[PDB]
């Protein structure tokens, strides 16, 4: 009955490249006013054990995880062909210290799992680590190690059914890639789908084998506000609940899905983006919620920490208090986020359309033979 | 001079065509029967009108020829662009090998069909040779379980980055 | 000797195609209807397999689930 | 008004053939019926004794009263779902029966006394004193028994807090009456090829629906491909498709069922999941058991696509004034990534001097260490040692540091210090910069409107658009109802509210008074006598609070107006025809009204705008704090926020503010909601550009001239628009005036593009009526009360010589009821 | 030299040729090597079956090339090209701006799922096979963006999304079938003043008459049943929850919530049910 957090203070000093939009720096920030606001007296504060080469092998290939392992910065001609096998070295680039820090991240979510399935947190928080990307054999999009598919199968051993919810503007792809033939974690993503950047998550991609009709996909378009975001979320998850009927709840709650950000389309804000956390909050499941996107960073570190101050059950003032970045957050210093006024492109009818195919095939496992 | 091609074969050709270089897949190499028992398999078969000693030694020579021939040809001239990478890993995996004893006769039609062309350069020879060209054709195209694939192959993940994708 | 599966376009008439569809369809409406009639009369054994087998909508589960859960309930 | 009738006539058939239960009624006809609420009093009567509108404020405010509690309008679209319903009360029970465990009687009572309720021996007042009495020490069950209550079914499309559904949903593809097409038009072998010939009318729609038929005769597909995609075919026929429906023996409740499934795919993995090579699916991870190559997918890759934007990501352009707060990040980023690495080396590297010196003094000399000291993660230890140390004399450093570290561990631990300050006294000298850049650029980042709005709205405002969108809302009417769109009305606008009608008026001659020194002889004798011909106003106290302008009090006081009580007085009371030049005012004048009722709407939540930027205690350790009430110029004195927005505007339009104060000035009041002022001078432009058309150009002089001269009467006005034909060059409007609900309306009659008509008749002869709806509704009860009338007489056209050729022994006759 | 492979026409990594001046993908070469040659390359500068093996080993001599068909296999079909590189496109496929109200051919652009214009939902899309406009709102996929306008975009009312792939010799004629019944194949086929204006006002007020008759009549027995929809469809809910709580197995719709709940837990046959009370320890 304490929300317990897991931290390791090394996580802020990686660092990708010159003007990469990736700046791990933003789980300090975060730290920051969460133990300024006192409220790391109420969390139950943990450092992750890292995880081994043997660990990120339960769902990775061995020539894989063993080149992020010897790669380094000042060496990278001699695995100069392993960096078009694997993907790293351009855009998923070749940093200083790179193995430890996914060690770090996938320690962390595997900790929460096991946290979760003893009984001494009902819920866990891990902000370093909710990497969605990266594929079993190689590395997409600013990720490397899947941690949460590393959560996913250690919870899978005390819980029958498991949900994974993706907030991030982004569609959650690896994630559902590891688990697309599966009834027993249904994997459920809201992202912008169009000309962006997985390029994947059609709505007819929907399952297959004995996992057909466990992906769900939700495709909107850009400037969604936060009043249509929540006419499409609640119904959709509480028709999951309904018929799925989990057990134990894995909220990646990524903030692209932001106003103002220099990746996302989106425009929510910090009330828009916490009515998610909230109402999955409200059904009483073991829950882990886990870091994920967000790139103007004075907006991420401060809407984790409403949200961690949220979960944990505590009320946090509007003002920031004394801290040691308090300069990035602008004029005003308030905990708030505010939302553009740009246009939004989401009819009434795009979204009802949507939400009851949606609700079709969820419903199609006690209609049909 | 012209050969004619059973229009099944310009069907399957152009399906080979659109299948490789659009939709990235890939035939299997190692063929369970190769260019080298595919023509041992149409002298046996053909032999049996082999009634006079002239045609016996003019029906040979070619059959020996056009193996030997085709091995020359298997790097230059009959492979799309997005098949080249897939060669080099066969020409590292099996290093003294002839090639008209991997690839099959997907890759052998594609010798056939391309040859009003590159005879340019005739008194009998080039009739006699292009005879048993038709006659190969049709007798390949009558035995769509011993000569074809069931399938292309997708080319994998890592593999389309090699080439220019 | 092999040929191609389509060589040509053909020209069809609107009234042969009409009299086939309706030929077609009459005879694919005959048969779901006795299937419908064949199914309103099963039994869906008592006791058998929970979970069932048929779909939701079926004029006879509605019993076989009355006398199992009321076989489990006392 | 023919789609609000057709509206509620479709909701009343829906309710009667049960594809909408009464909640599902009332909330449409909420939504139907919400300017009208004299029709909504009307209802009332009809309804109920306890489901009745609750209107206020004249129909500003409505909540429906239930049963228990009473409920406001929110809307969805939600119809019923009883699994859902059923699943509720399960869980509901559970947890009830699992609270109450211990005494076995107060689930007894729970028991007994809502079966009384079934029956009829209870009521909901009465039930619910018991269940509040038993759920009493559980404040989170009786929350949950709310939900079974007659007031959560009615606005329902949004779930409460752990709850699973309360109603249905489904698309309605822009029906006023939010009710799908799926169950309206879907709820003999020569009745249905004979219509479906005429239906489809286009001749290869017709043939690609025989091909959809033919390839289901082949054996291609199946019966639900074809009753699927056919219905994107014939459904806006809602006897075709029922019959179609029979003709395949398909049931509704069916096709409901089957539909989505079956039109189209790449099915039973979708558009992006291809099968891997029976090599590539052994590829080994170590660290699996049994149980996890047994639920991981190996068979299915996706992959990271371009459709042009997808490998990398790579997103689009941004406003200026974001690439300003962007570049402000990534400065302080630097700065602050390397002190802060800087910084935890140091109390790395104290923490393992606070180790070597905690042993007897004999060892310490040679206590040597590993490459990476003894920290799991050296490679911030090492990038900050390459950094400070001069990377081509880092090797060493790095020796060093391994064999003796008693001796160099705090040699080093002072230089990096020595460099840290160094770096922290740069950073706060910079510190000031960022700030005064921050406070330039952060307000216009939260307003993208600023930049893509100022050619929106010149898109919208043209009139070639206007006109266009004219032309297509007559072609839409004219399609959905055949009858009853002759009584068109394209547009009705309903100008309610005088003082912002005065305003209006005031803004448009007001520019025109300064912009323009021309006119004023006309541009007053328009304001004055043509627009209360068209718009029903007082015409005396208008013309003498209009006066406030043509002749000054302004620039020095500048203030808000002096307004009339009464502006306006209280069928068609004026009908005018005119032509497009006409309709371009009438549709910015109305344009500037909806902005400027916006805008004064608005002025309720400014005070919530200006709590968001209430003091930060804590930011008054002197760093910034600048306060936004010091770059604006004198602020207004008026009463409200609407009166100063007002003079704001009048010194935009008389020059002196320019269009940076100008919005600076609504972004502090009004946030980022008040974006459709910023092209105000323009709008005003164009209307004030319009109004010195309808009084010069040489062609339309003389059409307004006209107007005003037959207004002193209104047959000679429709007839000499209507059947004498004077048309110059454009289309034809009637703009009416309802005084009752102050209703304007625009419809079109005609075009002026062929014509060298004189007239067949003598318009003294048929001299009767007063507007002209009522000279057609003359001549219908002219033809219904006939005394004979017979239309036997027909004819042919002669080709290339467009003559009639009347064929023989046919003829007409009427007689009227009067000549026996 | 030419920045393009001398066999390909392809972009990339080249092995460029000091002496004849080419250049070649290294892999797109001669046999392939892997890469790495710095030093100069010199890339191939230099009446019976007897002489047509000599032709035969004549052809070593002349820097290899890409393979692409002969003009007769590839210019065979309907609607099959090369590309620039060598590369099968299709030419039937080949040649936007969301707010279209008017036609070039002047009539309205209307929806033909819901009959309105691109003005309810801010776009519309026009048929390059039809004369259809349509909502991408309506299309059910909904389109959440809008195809380019280079390729042709295909409304939903076509049999072509069902007939699978047949190609056409590019030469064949269309067959005219006389056979009045019974013709098998796999789709594809071709197929084979009054002046009385009076009476149409009269027509015209008659009907309206009418309808208002009809809806006239509809209001008067539907207002009459208020009373009882009110009071049955919002007393359901406790209905349904007096049913639960009491365990009526004899309400067919609660026994099928069960059933859904043994569907869920995925039951084991083997083992019995459990009481309809005690599985809805599934729900808590
Ligand atoms: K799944
Ligand atoms: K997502
Ligand atoms: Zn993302
Ligand atoms: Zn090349
Ligand atoms: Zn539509
Ligand atoms: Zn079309």
């Amino acid at each position: 009955k304490k929300v317990s957090y897991f931290y390791d203070e090394d996580v802020g000093n990686y660092h990708y490249g010159p003007q990469h939009p990736m700046k791990p720096h933003r789980v300090r920030m975060v730290h920051n006013l969460v133990v300024n606001y006192n409220l790391y007296e109420k969390l139950n504060v943990i450092t992750p054990v890292r995880a081994t080469r043997n660990d990120m092998t339960r769902c990775h290939t061995d020539e894989y995880i063993e080149f992020l392992w010897r790669v380094t910065p000042d060496t990278m001609e001699k695995f100069q062909p392993h960096q078009l096998k694997f993907n790293v070295g351009d855009d998923c680039p070749v940093f200083d210290g790179l193995y430890e820090f996914c060690s770090i991240s996938a320690g962390g979510s595997i900790g929460a799992a096991q946290e979760l399935n003893s009984g001494n947190a009902e819920i866990a928080i891990n902000w370093a680590g909710g990497l969605h990307h990266a594929k079993k054999r190689e590395a997409s999009g600013f990720c490397y190690v899947n941690d949460i598919a590393l959560a996913a199968l250690e919870l899978l051993k005390y819980h029958q059914r498991v949900l994974y919810i993706d907030i991030d503007v982004h569609h959650g792809d690896g994630v559902e890639e590891f688990f697309y033939t599966t009834d027993r974690v249904m994997t459920c993503s809201f992202h912008k789908f169009g000309e962006y950047f997985p390029g994947t998550g059609h709505i007819k991609d929907t399952g297959i084998g004995t996992g057909k009709n466990y992906a769900v996909n939700v495709p909107l378009r850009d400037g969604i506000d936060d009043e249509s975001y929540e006419s499409v979320f609640k119904p959709v998850i509480s028709h999951i609940m309904q018929w799925f009927r989990p057990e134990a709840v894995i909220l990646q709650c990524g903030t692209d899905s932001l106003a103002g950000d220099r990746l996302g389309c989106f425009n929510l804000s910090m009330k828009g983006h916490s009515m998610c956390v909230d109402f999955v909050k409200s059904f009483n499941l073991p829950m882990i919620c886990v870091g994920g996107g967000g790139y103007t960073v004075r907006n991420v570190a401060r809407v984790w920490t409403y949200e961690t101050g949220l979960l944990a059950g505590e009320e946090l003032d509007e003002n920031l208090p004394y801290n040691d970045y308090l300069q990035y957050y602008g004029p005003d210093y308030k905990l708030n986020v505010l939302s553009n006024n740009m246009e939004n492109h989401n009819t009434r009818q795009y979204l009802d359309s949507i939400t009851s195919e949606i609700i079709e095939n969820l419903r199609n496992l006690s209609f049909a033979p | 001079h012209k050969i004619s091609v059973p229009d099944v074969l310009k069907l399957w050709l152009v399906d080979d065509w659109e299948n490789i270089t659009k939709n990235q897949q890939l035939i299997a190499i190692p063929r369970n029967p190769t260019v080298r028992a595919a023509i041992a398999a149409f002298r046996e078969s053909k032999i049996s009108h082999l009634n006079n000693e002239i045609d016996v030694d003019v029906f040979e020579q070619a059959m020996a020829g056009l193996v030997i021939y085709f091995n020359k040809c298997l790097g230059n001239m009959l492979l799309y662009r997005f098949e080249r990478q897939q060669y080099l890993e066969i020409r590292q995996q099996y290093p003294d090998t002839e090639m008209c004893d991997l690839y099959g006769v997907e890759h052998l039609i594609r010798l056939f069909v391309s040859l009003p062309e590159l005879i340019d350069r005739d008194s009998q020879s080039i009739e006699c040779l292009l005879n048993y060209i038709e006659e190969f054709l049709k007798y390949l195209v009558l035995h769509k379980d011993e000569y074809f694939i069931k399938e292309y192959q997708n080319a994998p993940p890592n593999y389309r980055s090699l080439v220019g994708v | 000797f092999p040929r191609l599966p389509v060589s040509c376009l053909y020209k069809v008439s609107e009234d042969g195609l009409i009299k086939d569809f309706l030929y077609a369809i009459g005879i694919e409406a005959k048969k779901f209807n006795n299937e419908r009639k064949k199914r309103e009369l099963e039994v869906i054994p008592p006791d058998v397999k929970s979970a069932l087998l048929p779909a939701r909508t079926h004029p006879n589960l509605p019993i076989a689930l009355r006398t199992l859960f009321n076989k489990a309930r006392t | 008004r023919p789609y609000v009738y057709s509206a509620f006539m479709d909701v009343v058939k829906a309710l009667h053939n049960e594809i909408v239960d009464f909640p599902g009624f009332i909330e449409r006809i909420s939504v139907i019926l919400r300017d009208y609420p004299d029709l909504l009093e009307y209802l009332n009567i009809f309804l109920p004794s306890s489901y009745k509108y609750l209107l206020s404020n004249s129909g500003a405010n409505f909540t429906l009263q239930f049963t228990t509690p009473s409920g406001p309008v929110s809307y969805v679209a939600t119809y019923n779902d009883l699994p859902c319903t059923y699943h509720r009360a399960i869980g509901f029970v559970s947890r009830v029966r699992r609270a109450l465990l211990s005494n076995p009687e107060q689930f007894f009572k729970l028991q007994d006394s809502l079966r009384k309720f079934k029956n009829s021996e209870c009521s909901l007042s009465e039930l619910q004193t018991i269940v509040t009495s038993l759920l009493a020490e559980h404040p989170s069950l009786a929350h949950e028994f709310h939900n079974f209550l007659p007031s959560s079914i009615f606005f329902g499309s949004k779930p409460p807090l752990g709850s699973f559904p309360l109603r249905g949903i489904q698309s309605s593809q822009f029906t006023l009456s939010n009710i799908s097409d799926l169950l309206s038009q879907s709820r003999e072998s020569s009745d249905f090829f004979k219509n479906v010939k005429n239906v489809l009318t286009d001749v290869e729609t017709y043939h690609e629906f025989l091909k959809l038929l033919n390839l289901y005769v082949q054996g291609i597909i199946d019966r639900n491909i074809l009753v699927s995609r056919g219905f994107g075919f014939l459904k806006s026929n809602s006897g075709l498709w029922r019959s179609f429906l029979s003709l395949t023996s398909l049931s509704p409740e069916e096709f409901l069922s089957v539909y989505n499934s079956a039109c189209s795919d790449f099915p039973e993995c979708g558009p992006s999941y291809r099968l891997l090579p029976v090599e590539e699916r052994n590829i080994s991870c170590s660290g699996r058991d049994d149980f996890a190559w047994g639920i991981l997918n190996d068979d299915w890759v996706s992959h990271p696509t371009w459709a042009s934007e997808e490998s990398g990501f790579i997103v689009q352009r941004k406003t200026p004034y974001e690439e300003a707060m962007t570049k402000l990040e990534e400065e302080r980023y630097e700065f602050d990534r390397h002190i802060e690495a800087t910084s935890w080396t140091i109390k790395s590297l104290k923490k393992i001097q606070n180790r070597i010196n905690e042993l007897p003094e004999e060892e310490r000399e040679t206590y040597t260490l590993e490459e990476g000291l003894g920290l799991p993660s050296k490679s911030i230890y090492k990038k900050t040692i390459k950094l400070v140390y001069t990377s081509e004399h880092a090797e060493e450093m790095f020796k060093a540091l391994e064999r003796m570290p008693c001796l160099t561990l705090p040699l080093v631990i002072s230089r990096l210090e020595e460099k840290n300050e160094e770096w922290k006294s740069v950073k706060r000298s910079l510190q000031p910069g960022w700030r005064s850049i921050e406070f330039k650029n952060y307000d216009k980042s939260l307003d993208s409107q600023c930049v893509y709005f100022k050619a929106r709205d010149k898109k919208n405002v043209s009139s070639k658009f206007l006109l266009a969108e004219a032309d297509i809302l007559r072609s839409q009417a004219k399609l959905h109802f055949p009858l009853r769109s002759r009584s068109a009305f394209e547009f009705s606008f309903v100008y309610d509210n005088e003082i912002v009608l005065f305003d209006t008026c005031y803004m448009v001659c007001t520019y025109i008074v300064c912009n323009s020194p021309s006119g004023l002889k006309k541009v007053e004798h328009f304001f004055k006598n043509i627009l209360p011909l068209h718009f029903g106003l007082e015409k005396d106290k208008f013309s003498i609070f209009l006066d406030q302008v043509f002749r000054g009090p302004i620039k020095a006081s500048l203030k808000y107006p002096s307004h009339p009580d009464s502006l306006l007085e209280h069928d068609v009371d004026k009908e005018q025809f005119g032509y497009s030049s006409m309709y371009v005012f009438f549709r910015l004048f109305n344009l500037l009204y909806e902005r400027l009722y916006e805008l004064q709407r608005l002025e309720d939540q400014v005070s919530i705008i200006q709590q968001r930027i209430i003091p930060n205690p804590v930011s008054q350790k002197q760093k910034i704090w600048r306060d936004r009430w010091n770059d604006l110029s004198d602020v207004p004195d008026e009463k409200t926020h609407y009166e100063n927005t007002y003079v704001m505007i009048l010194r935009l339009i008389y020059g002196i503010v320019d269009q940076s104060a100008f919005e600076d000035y609504l972004r502090f009041y009004y946030g980022n909601k008040a974006y459709k002022i910023y092209t105000i001078d323009k709008l005003v432009w164009s209307a004030a550009k319009q109004v010195h058309h309808i009084v010069s150009d040489g062609k339309y002089k003389f059409v307004t001239s006209l107007v005003e001269q037959n207004s002193s009467y209104d047959d000679f006005l429709y007839r000499l628009e209507i059947e004498k034909l004077l048309n110059p060059d454009e289309i034809l409007f009637r703009f009416c005036w309802i005084n009752k609900f102050k209703s304007f309306g625009i419809k079109i009659m005609k075009r002026a593009n062929y014509k060298n008509y004189r007239c067949p008749f003598l318009c003294r002869n048929i001299e009767k009526e007063r507007t002209v709806e009522q000279l057609v509704s003359r001549l219908q009860t002219k033809l219904l009360r006939s005394a004979e009338l017979v239309s036997g007489l027909q004819a042919k056209l002669c080709l290339d010589s467009f003559k009639l050729l009347y064929l023989p022994r046919t003829e007409d006759s009427y007689i009227d009821a009067s000549y026996l | 030299n030419n920045d393009y492979c001398s066999a390909c026409h392809g972009p990339g990594n080249f092995l460029c040729c000091e002496t004849c001046p080419n250049s070649f993908h290294f892999t797109c070469i001669d046999p392939p090597i892997e890469e790495k040659n710095l030093p100069d390359d010199a890339w191939y500068c230099n009446t019976m079956v007897d002489v047509w093996m000599q032709l035969c080993t004549y052809i070593d001599s002349h820097n290899p090339i890409q393979f692409h068909l002969p003009h007769s296999i590839s210019s065979f079909f309907r609607g099959v090209g090369s590309g620039v590189m060598g590369e099968y496109i299709e030419t039937d496929v080949l040649k936007r701006d969301p707010l279209l109200l008017k036609s070039k051919s002047g009539t309205p652009i209307l929806c033909f799922r819901c009959h309105k214009s691109a003005l309810v939902s801010q776009s519309i899309l026009a048929c390059d096979y039809c004369n259809s406009y349509w909502h991408p709102d309506c299309l059910n996929p909904p389109l959440a963006t809008l195809p380019s306008n280079l390729r042709k975009w295909k409304c939903p009312n076509h049999s072509d999304h069902v007939t699978p792939r047949y190609r056409l010799p590019e030469k064949a004629k269309v067959i005219r079938v006389g056979l009045p019944r019974g013709f098998k194949n796999k789709g594809n086929i071709v197929i084979d003043f009054k002046l009385n204006f009076l009476e149409q006002i009269r027509d015209n007020v008659i009907n309206l008459r009418k309808m208002v008759e009809q809806d006239e009549q509809l209001c008067i027995e539907t207002f009459s049943k208020f009373d009882f929809y009110a009071t049955r469809d919002c007393e359901l809910p406790l209905r349904i929850l007096c049913d639960v709580a009491n365990d009526n197995l004899e309400n067919d719709d609660y026994v099928l919530a069960l059933r859904d709940l043994l569907r869920i837990s995925k039951w084991d046959p083997n083992q019995p049910v459990p009481a309809p009370f005690d599985l809805a320890n599934l729900l808590s």
